[PDB]
RNA sequence: GCGGUUGGAUAAAUCCUCGGGAAUGUGGCUCUGCUUCGGUAGAGUGUUAUAGCCCGUGGGAAUACAGCCAGCUGGGACUG
RNA sequence: GAACCGAACGUGGAGUUAAGGUGCCGGAAUACACGCUCAUCAGACACCACAAAAGGUGUUAGUUCAUCUAGACAGCCGGACGGUGGCCAUGGAAGUCGGAAUCCGCUAAGGAGUGUGUAACAACUCACCGGCCGAAUGAACUAGCCCUGAAAAUGGAUGG
RNA sequence: AAGCGUUCAUAGCGACAUUGCUUUUUGAUUCUUCGAUGUCGGCUCUUCCUAUCAUACCGAAGCAGAAUUCGGUAAGCGUU
């Protein structure tokens, strides 16, 4: 080589300013922060421009998403939205692959039976034009 | 309690690599290379700067971080015989029968064969094992001495040489004889 | 699990009006276990009973500041099979009513205590990181702490599934 | 308790006598340590010490004494002030001519190079075998054990034994008879090596 | 133990309980006709939180 | 599944205002140096500065828990 | 399972619970939350079909006391005398068969001495203090779950 | 664990106390059977238990060797 070599390692730390996804109960499919950590199986969270008060919960309930930011250690609710508008966390989340997903079962499961007729004629259209590509 | 997280450094010498997937750790050095599939321990390794390892463990036990002290011990055991190499050295202690030892090929085995231990007939025969040479000693009688680069082998090999050299239904604390191990430690010497 | 105030007083008998007056912080689920466990740990101080006497306040105590962590020591006297023991213990909780909740489980869990035989000395919310004694709570009084969750698992309302599913986080 | 007086009495020297002579003694072996202080009784004043280095340091400041700043540096091994004004060339004879020696080695690293001479040891027969068994050969010429040519035994490098050590002890001198040698010399200031 | 220690002049043994109950026992002509039993030994007889013997010690002692 | 009210420290906090307090001490400056001199990481100092916390004084609300409505709307079963 | 727990009964329909349960056999959460245990004989729910004294650095929590800016424990080396064979005892007792004394010096520290050893010395070794190294360690106890203690006859039973 | 064992509590033993297990001894009791379950041993034949006398392989000794003593996993195999 001659340097060594070694993989290693990819994990998503829970942390303070560690932005992460609730699962269910009042919130479900919102976001928040981790202000500050409690032990192992507890933390507490904050998001109050997504619209979720502040509570201690389990990490299990909880699930960490790849986007963190700088947040002094165990901050009030103000601070924090101050710091959660200009890192501009609310537009990076919306691109990813993720949230993208998220939104498209969420239009899957508002269809009209007139549009979902409508899918029919269109895939019909793209399968005739794809099949013919191939062919050649 | 569970330990939140606990660590132990390594520190490699200038010549010898390591190359870690998973759990498997191929070291290379001047002399030659070993292998140790360590997969059954749950343990995470991080290259820092080159000669120098972080192995750790997240939200251990008193069991679990037993384990994470004795893989630095492992791994470093590797490096040192990639680097030097061990040395095992061992001696017969007779009262009346003279103990002969050979070195007879057979099939490219190499077996140690040992005969008239305490007057018996019977020729015992213990074999050598892989990554491991058999040699006698110069300037001191009644010597054998193993060499290679894994402790793991060569001290194993000494070992089943001691203990087919034992003494049945007699009083041991009167009959002191076999094949005892003098010293043990490194080929390379001033170190 | 709340916070009440019982403060009682003693009758107002003839020779001796007004009474002294006593008061105390107990723990329970409803009013109704507060006031019978007021006369419980009274009638081990003074001549009292609830024949021999009356009940003047009940108030709940909420928390000051329930959204902030805190790092409590609890002093407990609780019997075992054999007799009786001390203990001082120390919890990192959001609350004093949380707090309180989660010793009961310890105590069971471990001493196999129950809540019969297990009496609340005095709680106390401490100040500085250095009071604290126990290392199973300083673990986490440290500078700039980070720690992973290795080996997560889904939870499928499904009973079947066609991707052999991984453990990665 | 103890160190509050060993804090305390350090700060009187160099504070008068104000010439400090530091040696050690670290593999002695005494004994005759003891008796070097006792001879130094009548003008001298002795005191060994531990980690005093975080106390040499907190020292160092004062204000008024910044001249303890050269005494916390070569305090490395086993060393021990001997703190007395008379001049520092008379207490140099005393100490080093004194020395310790007396025997010997029980399983460490050896002496210089031992050899044994020949003619009668002044024994009957009895232990010729330990003779033969540790390389030197011997003949009983008429009655009591002779040693015939000469021959080293153990030369300048290689351990000596604790069995092999009886009979150097009792009869042939290594010799292994060590003393105490001087570090450092001082008398204002002054970094003196002495030699 | 306490004489081969430190030595018999530097303690005083008490004990505080005395046997007074006289037990019975049913011996074997019948079998059980008339099976009041006849004295057979003594004891004493103890409560929860009651002291059986008591030494007073110097403070030097204690641990023997 | 929604609405209207009553009580509590006329909830407690957040938020607003007037004080005090320090550290798992932000910024600066100090300081060993380490440098691709880009920047760096450690110790050190000291009370908000280009992070912000903790405790109380004063002020005005929402919300939760508990009660009550001779309040409002929907779906399903059995019986004639 | 005569007796225990819950309930006392005309013939049918709809709702709701008692005691007891909710991996499957079996109707009903492979619910939620915090701990503890790994047993080459684990354990599993009143009356009910058994287990004790005494022990374990297996692991978990706790009580009382000690040392800590070099910890001290490590754990590898250096010292372990001077008066001195202390008085006594008697073949001989020199720190070490014993009967009482228990004091100083130099002191970093060294008991008129922890044992080994000798006819008694010699020799070795600890107590106490340094040298190397740099942040928590040592002693005595209390109770939880597991293990040793725990051996019977056809093949076998937390209901499986 | 007081003593025995030349010396030395535990190689092998073990007073004074004290916790157990077992149903191959014998008592205690009278639930089953008196409109009947053919009651002592020996002969013959099968299988099960281990609290192991022998054989297989090991540990301890006041085990030099031979012989013997105490214990371990063992009911495979044999016991006139």
């Amino acid at each position: 080589s001659t340097d060594s070599v070694v993989k290693a390692s990819n994990w998503r730390l829970v942390e303070v300013g560690r932005v992460v996804l609730v699962k269910q109960g009042q919130s479900a499919g919102k976001l928040a922060t981790i202000v500050e950590i409690i032990d192992q199986k507890r933390a507490l969270i904050d998001g109050p421009t997504t619209g979720v008060p502040r509570q201690a919960i389990n990490l299990g309930q909880v699930v960490l998403t790849p986007l963190t930011f700088a947040v002094p250690r165990g901050a009030k609710s103000a601070t924090v939205s101050k710091k959660w508008a200009a890192a501009g966390v609310s537009e990076k989340w919306a691109t990813s692959s993720w949230a993208k997903k998220i939104a498209q079962r969420e239009r899957r499961a508002a269809l009209s039976d007139f549009e979902r007729f409508q899918v029919l004629v269109l895939k019909k259209q793209k399968r005739y034009a794809v099949k013919k590509a191939v062919a050649k | 309690m569970k330990y939140i997280q606990t660590d132990q450094v390594l520190d490699v010498p200038e010549g010898v690599t390591v190359q870690i997937r998973s759990r498997i750790i191929k070291v290379t050095g001047p002399r030659g290379v070993l292998t140790k599939n360590l997969k059954h321990i749950d343990v995470t390794f991080t290259k820092v700067s080159n000669r120098q390892i972080k192995i750790t463990v997240h939200n251990g036990d008193r069991k679990h971080v037993a384990a994470l002290r004795t893989v630095k011990s492992l791994i470093s055991n590797l490096i040192t015989g990639v680097t030097k190499g061990y040395k095992y050295k061992l001696r017969y202690v007779y009262a009346h029968f003279p103990i002969n030892v050979n070195v007879i090929e057979k099939d490219g085995a190499k077996f140690i064969e040992i005969r008239n231990f305490l007057g018996d007939k019977k020729v015992r025969e213990v074999p050598v094992r892989e990554g491991v040479s058999v040699d006698f000693s110069t300037n001191q009688k009644d010597e054998i001495v193993l060499s290679g680069n894994s402790v793991e082998n060569v001290s194993q090999n000494a070992a089943d040489i001691q203990q087919i050299c034992r003494v049945r239904n007699k009083d041991i604390r009167k009959f002191l004889d076999g094949i005892y191990v003098s010293e043990k430690g490194l080929i390379e010497e001033e170190e | 699990r709340k916070e009440y105030q019982v403060i009682g007083r003693r009758l107002p008998t003839e020779s001796v009006p007004e009474p002294k007056l006593f008061r105390m912080r107990i723990f329970a689920p409803n009013d109704v276990v507060a006031k019978s466990r007021y006369w419980y740990f009274l009638q081990k101080l003074h001549k009292v009973k609830k024949a021999s006497g009356e009940i003047v306040s009940l108030n709940v105590i909420h928390e000051a500041h329930p959204t902030t962590v805190k790092n409590f020591g609890v002093w407990v006297r609780y019997d075992s099979r054999s007799g009786t023991h001390n203990m001082y213990k120390e919890i990192r909780d959001v609350t004093r009513v949380g707090a309180v909740e989660s010793l009961y489980q310890d105590m069971a869990a471990r001493h196999r205590a129950r809540f019969r035989s297990i009496h609340i000395l005095k709680v106390v919310e401490l100040e500085k990181t250095a009071d604290v004694k126990r290392q199973y709570v300083k673990q986490f009084l440290t500078k700039d702490l980070k720690f992973p969750l290795p080996h997560r698992v889904q939870k499928t309302n499904k009973v079947y599934a066609y991707k052999r599913p991984s453990t990665f986080y | 308790e103890k160190k509050a007086e060993y804090f305390a009495k350090l700060r009187e020297y160099l504070e008068e006598y104000k010439s400090v002579f530091v040696v050690g003694v670290d593999n002695v072996s005494s004994q005759q340590m003891h008796e070097v202080r006792k001879n130094l009784r009548g003008r001298a004043v002795v005191l060994m010490g531990k980690n005093t280095m975080v106390r040499r340091a907190v020292r160092g400041f004062i204000s008024d004494f910044p001249d303890y700043e050269k005494l916390l540096p070569f305090v490395k091994g086993n060393v021990g002030f001997i703190f007395t004004n008379d001049s520092l060339q008379d207490i140099k004879e005393v100490i080093i001519a004194n020395k310790v020696a007396a025997p010997a080695r029980a399983g460490a690293v050896a002496p210089e190079d031992i050899w044994v001479l020949a003619v009668n040891t002044g024994m009957e027969p009895g232990k010729t075998s330990f003779f033969q068994a540790l390389g030197v050969p011997t003949k009983i010429a008429r009655g009591t054990i002779e040693i015939v040519s000469d021959v080293k035994v153990v030369d300048a490098g290689k351990r000596v034994g604790a069995s092999e050590a009886s009979l150097l002890n009792l009869l042939n001198i290594s010799p292994f008879t060590y003393g105490l040698t001087v570090v450092q010399v001082y008398d204002n200031g002054q970094v003196f090596p002495a030699s | 133990y306490i004489t081969k220690m430190t030595g018999r002049d530097s303690f005083h043994l008490r004990v505080r309980v005395h046997p007074f109950h006289v037990l019975r026992i049913n011996k074997m002509q019948q079998g059980m006709r008339g099976a009041w039993g006849k004295p057979h030994g003594l004891a004493a007889r103890v409560a929860i939180g009651q002291v059986i013997f008591s030494v007073r010690t110097k403070d030097n002692n204690k641990d023997t």
